[PDB]
């Protein structure tokens, strides 16, 4: 903002570096909580506030968004598990009727 | 000067619609209050 | 109010003031949430005028 | 040169006037408009690389 | 509450497509300017995409989160986080079928590369605009009876539809 | 080119039907017509011109193609092309395989060719292609809406036209345009390029474009995110520091840990509650 | 040639069109149409079936089968079944009537011809409505429909050229659609009128006045109900607007959007605050006048409109507003001052 700072441009080069080390979580939270995962951060904040541990990372808007773009391009993108069963990344607001 | 086949030589000697910036005593310009500068750039002279 | 000590000049802050990040160079006011006071806030607010 | 572009851009304008231009209800600046040239140069400085 | 381990990518069943759409856009209308309102049946008709105000209908007949997810019997808009507006998808129903380019300009042009069709010459020519191919039947002829599906031109087409006519001033 | 069939006593059909020879024609059955074509009704000599035009089906655009996709058993072509695989040693054997793998993927990973065609166009959630007010009475949006718009426009127009039993020409032509709009949206520029009808003849950022931001070779893509508990400053050397240490401007530090900090505060008399400390530091 | 991205020219093969519509021909065709409809009327009536319905039929058949909408709006009309049913019926009708049939038949067919033959007249017009803000094509097609209408609405009986006639309709459908699809935002026509009306003047003013006249100037200039700040709002409203995908001064990888922030969603801070809020609130709430502590909340706190007294009376399905006044008092009062002890929400405002 004006009286509010912006965030550091965490890029591939930095991703790469991180990866190299193997700090899975960091890189995750790094890009999720610390950045694109909505609900997370808030939940994150609060957690910290109450002096609690940290919740786990969901899907980064970036990606969700992505999925949509695809869909918008008439392209089903399906998250699946081992049993090869679809998984809703929007946990509801995607499932209609 | 606009004339007519009928040798109609009516001359409205005025049209100040447009004004243009001026160069400071030092050589720079004032654009929207901002001191602006113009960089003389080079090129391949016109010839053969 | 102590936050108005200097910016008292009917809107503007009085010239020659030692300002620090967070003070008010200028005071401005508009209307938020399309000027609709939260019902949640509503209650709270009432409890003190 | 920049003066010319918006300049030539005015003549384009002025030539589009002989079309529906009256016998002699066209003489001065009824055939005029700075905006095009105005912009050109203006646009120039202000937004010039 | 659990985790995943496999991502998929498959085309979209118009069904599947429709299986997503929380409605269908029928109207171009963006937003009403006088009040900045998601034009009804338009591109922002929150009736389709949802509340613009988390947990709250249009006409406002419904507000508090104390109406978990009960549709509006009036404005016909649900009640939940307006956030869903950036997630729900609607669709358009095409009066006629339209081809997904990524299966044309991409070579081999999958589809044509699937119909013995010139990744351009054949494919393009037809679909896009000008020429026609014989869909199912073609008994009548010009020497050659038919083409199970081979190409044909307009004049060709009409010289069969209208047979043959001629005006003489 | 038509067969004059004069009639008299009983009646026929309706000047437009395909007949060859059809069950009945005119005059209580005293008339049929082994030959094909379409009916034309004369009302004077009770005669009937029957230009020849057997009923054939030759459609254009998707519909056509679409049909084909449906009308096609892979299980078939599969083993079919399989029979060109080596037989024509090198020539026609090349193409064969090519075309063949496709199928296998389709054939194998359950899908359906028909799918590649469209009649159900998806739409991005609003807040992903928002419309927001900006400056002293103006707003902004994404080209999509626009793309999207024009499209809709076309389709709905189309409807009427059909609903209007109009000259398949303008019709076709229309469809044509529609199709354009179609792809125009999906990926603009892949064939002719549309731009903001007005002003900057710049193309409108289409799906694909927007997507992979391919208009950069996806080599320079805007790859990167912004972190929340980040900060930056110039560096200096700390001879005092011990290998695993590093100097940090309190001030800066402060912000980065605000929350944690806040908590501690509260955790200590000094801070009754949160918002307290919160403002307490503003 | 290849990427012969010029639909224009293609459609422009309207030269292959035989505009040979001599008066004598136009004429002929004309009557042949009216009659065609008049017929339909008889029919429907002489059948108790809907007229539109009829002609709808008449079309398909004449419109050939290679053209039947595979999806008549997805089964609307049973294009392959309910259709013939009608046919054999009409066909199975007496000559006197059945004759009307082939009439409408020819009637529609005729129509078609007429249309096309003047498809170029169309174009010759669209040309003038160019730039205004809409694909030449779209332009064309629109005027095209306006034409058809003109056809429909047309009494040849009154002797006079169709060209000049329909030419009208075309214009309308055009402007019509211009006002419609032109903007990115849906706005009234009368709106448009004036809008242009404005811009136009601007020139006739700027020119004369030598300078850029402002509200006042124009507001006056404009007329009957023209206020400066009015003028003002208009322009604002008459704006284009702007792309989020616009590259920024960086001219490299920045886009307007990269800067628009979101305010509809609470920062983890607020979110937390509110949740945190929602907490102590009811904390106090509970340890209080059961049905009477809930009253206010149950009202706006749960739905809408706390202290709708004259309502809340029957909303409590009992006690009168008179008493309500009281309740509130002690209720709130008793609270806050009690909460002067257990300080909680005291750290808000
Ligand atoms: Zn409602």
């Amino acid at each position: 903002g004006k009286a509010q700072f912006g965030g550091q441009r965490f890029g591939e080069m930095e991703v790469w570096a991180l990866e190299a080390y193997g700090a899975a979580h960091t890189l995750q939270e790094m890009l999720t909580l610390k950045s694109d995962d909505i609900e997370g951060r808030n939940a994150a904040y609060e957690a910290i506030i109450k002096g609690e541990d940290v919740p786990e990372p969901s899907v980064p808007e970036s990606f969700r968004v992505l999925v949509k773009e695809l869909q918008a391009l008439a392209l089903d993108v399906q998250t699946l598990d081992e049993k090869d069963n679809p998984v809703d990344i929007f946990e509801g607001l995607a499932s209609k009727r | 000067q606009l004339i007519h086949k009928d040798t109609g030589l009516i001359k409205e000697d005025e049209v100040f619609l447009g004004h243009i910036p001026l160069m400071t005593e030092d050589g720079s310009f004032i654009i929207n209050g901002a001191d602006r500068v113009i960089v003389s750039q080079i090129h391949r002279s016109p010839g053969v | 109010e102590a936050a108005l000590r200097d910016l008292d000049e009917e809107g503007v802050v009085r010239i020659g003031a030692e300002v620090k990040p967070g003070d008010i160079l200028v005071g401005r006011t508009s209307f938020k949430g399309e000027s609709e006071p939260t019902p949640e806030e509503r209650l709270l607010r009432s409890i003190f005028g | 040169d920049q003066f010319r572009v918006g300049l030539a851009r005015l003549a384009r304008g002025v030539r589009e006037r002989m079309l529906m231009g009256s016998e002699d209800s066209l003489t001065p600046a009824k055939l005029v408009n700075s905006r095009p040239l105005e912009a050109a140069i203006r646009e120039f400085f202000s937004r010039s690389q | 509450k659990k985790e995943v381990r496999k991502v998929r990518i498959a085309l979209a069943s118009p069904e599947k497509i429709r299986s997503w759409s929380y409605g269908e856009v029928e109207k171009p209308e963006t937003i009403n300017y006088r009040t900045l309102k998601p034009e009804r049946d338009g591109l922002f008709d929150e009736r389709i995409f949802g509340p613009i105000k988390d947990y709250e209908c249009a006409c406002g007949k419904y507000k508090r989160q104390r109406f978990e997810g009960k549709v509006c019997e009036r404005c016909g808009v649900e009640v939940t986080k307006s956030i869903v507006r950036r997630y729900r998808m609607g669709h358009i129903e095409l009066a006629t079928p339209a081809a997904h380019i990524w299966f044309v300009k991409d070579v081999p042009s999958k589809i044509g590369t699937l119909l013995d069709l010139s990744a351009t010459e054949l494919e393009q020519v037809l679909y896009f605009s000008k020429y026609i191919v014989l869909d199912p039947k073609g008994a009548i002829l010009n020497g050659v009876p038919v083409e199970k599906r081979q190409l044909l031109t307009d004049e060709e087409y009409r010289e069969l539809r209208y047979g043959k006519q001629e005006t003489y001033p | 080119k038509a067969r004059v069939y004069p009639f008299e006593d009983d009646v026929e059909v309706s000047t437009g039907d395909r007949v060859a020879p059809g069950d009945v024609l005119a005059d209580g059955g005293k008339v049929k017509s082994d030959v094909y074509g379409r009916v034309e009704v004369d009302l004077v000599r009770n005669v009937v011109r029957v230009v020849e035009s057997y009923d054939i089906d030759a459609r254009m655009g998707a519909e056509a193609i679409q049909q084909l996709l449906k009308e096609l058993d892979l299980e078939a072509l599969e083993k079919e092309l399989l029979e060109e695989m080596k037989h024509p040693s090198r020539a026609r054997r090349a193409k064969a395989r090519k075309r063949l793998e496709v199928v296998r993927a389709f054939l194998d990973s359950g899908n359906r060719p028909e799918w590649m065609i469209l009649e159900a166009v998806p739409v991005l959630p609003p807040d992903l292609r928002p419309m927001v007010q900006v400056d002293g009475g103006r707003f902004a949006t994404s080209d999509l809406n626009d793309l999207y718009r024009r499209l809709i426009n076309r389709n709905n127009r189309l409807k009427k036209l059909l609903a209007q039993g109009a000259p398949e020409i303008i019709i076709r032509n229309e469809k044509r345009m529609l199709q354009e709009a179609v792809d125009a949206l999906l990926d603009n520029g892949r064939r002719g390029a549309p731009v903001t009808n007005p002003g900057s003849d710049r193309p409108l950022r289409s799906l694909t474009d927007i997507l992979s931001g391919k208009q950069g070779r996806f080599r320079q893509n805007l790859l990167g995110k912004r972190v929340d508990y980040s900060g930056r400053s110039v560096i200096v050397v700390g001879p005092q520091l011990k290998l695993h240490q590093c100097g940090l401007p309190k001030r800066m530090a402060l912000e980065l840990f605000k929350p944690f900090l806040l908590k501690k505060m509260e955790e200590k008399g000094i801070a009754p509650n949160v918002k307290a400390a919160r403002r307490m530091l503003e | 040639k290849i990427s012969t991205s010029d639909p224009v020219r293609q459609y422009l093969h309207e030269i292959g069109q035989v505009p040979l519509l001599t008066l004598e021909e136009e004429v002929e065709l004309a009557r042949k149409v009216e009659e065609g409809m008049e017929a339909i009327k008889k029919l429907s009536e002489i059948t108790g079936l809907d007229p539109d319905l009829i002609r709808e039929v008449v079309r398909a058949k004449i419109l050939g089968s290679a053209r039947v909408r595979h999806i008549p709006g997805l089964k609307e009309t049973l294009d392959p079944k309910t259709v013939e049913e009608i046919d054999q019926k009409l066909k199975s009708l007496p000559k006197e009537h059945k004759r009307y049939l082939h009439i409408a038949r020819e009637g529609e067919a005729a129509r078609q011809h007429l249309i096309e033959a003047n498809l170029r007249l169309v174009v010759s017009i669209a040309k003038k409505y160019t730039g205004r803000g809409l694909s030449f094509l779209d332009l064309i097609q629109e005027g095209n429909q306006g034409l058809i209408r003109a056809v429909e609405k047309f009494e040849y009986k009154r002797r006079f050229k169709f060209s000049t006639y329909a030419t009208w309709w075309i214009r309308q459908a055009i402007n019509r659609a211009i006002a419609d699809q032109a903007r990115t935002i849906r706005i009234p026509v009368h709106m448009v009128e004036t809008i242009n009306k404005l811009s136009r003047t601007a020139r006739q003013l700027q020119q004369e006045l030598g300078r850029e006249p402002t509200y006042e100037e124009i507001a006056e200039a404009m007329g009957p109900g023209w206020d400066a700040k009015r003028v003002e709002e208009t322009l604002k409203i008459a704006q284009e607007p702007v792309s989020l995908e616009t590259p920024i001064g960086d001219e490299k990888d920045s886009f307007y959007g990269d800067f628009i922030p979101d305010e509809h969603l609470p920062s983890p801070v607020d979110a937390a605050t509110q949740s945190l809020l929602s907490e102590e609130l009811e904390k106090a709430l509970s340890k209080l006048s059961e049905r009477e502590a809930m009253v206010l909340k149950l009202r706006k706190g749960l739905i809408d409109g706390r202290e709708h007294t004259l309502e809340e009376v029957g909303a409590f399905f009992g006690v009168t507003r008179e008493r309500i006044r009281q309740i509130e008092n002690k209720a709130l009062r008793k609270l806050k001052y009690h909460e002067s002890r257990t300080r909680k929400l005291r750290d808000f405002l």
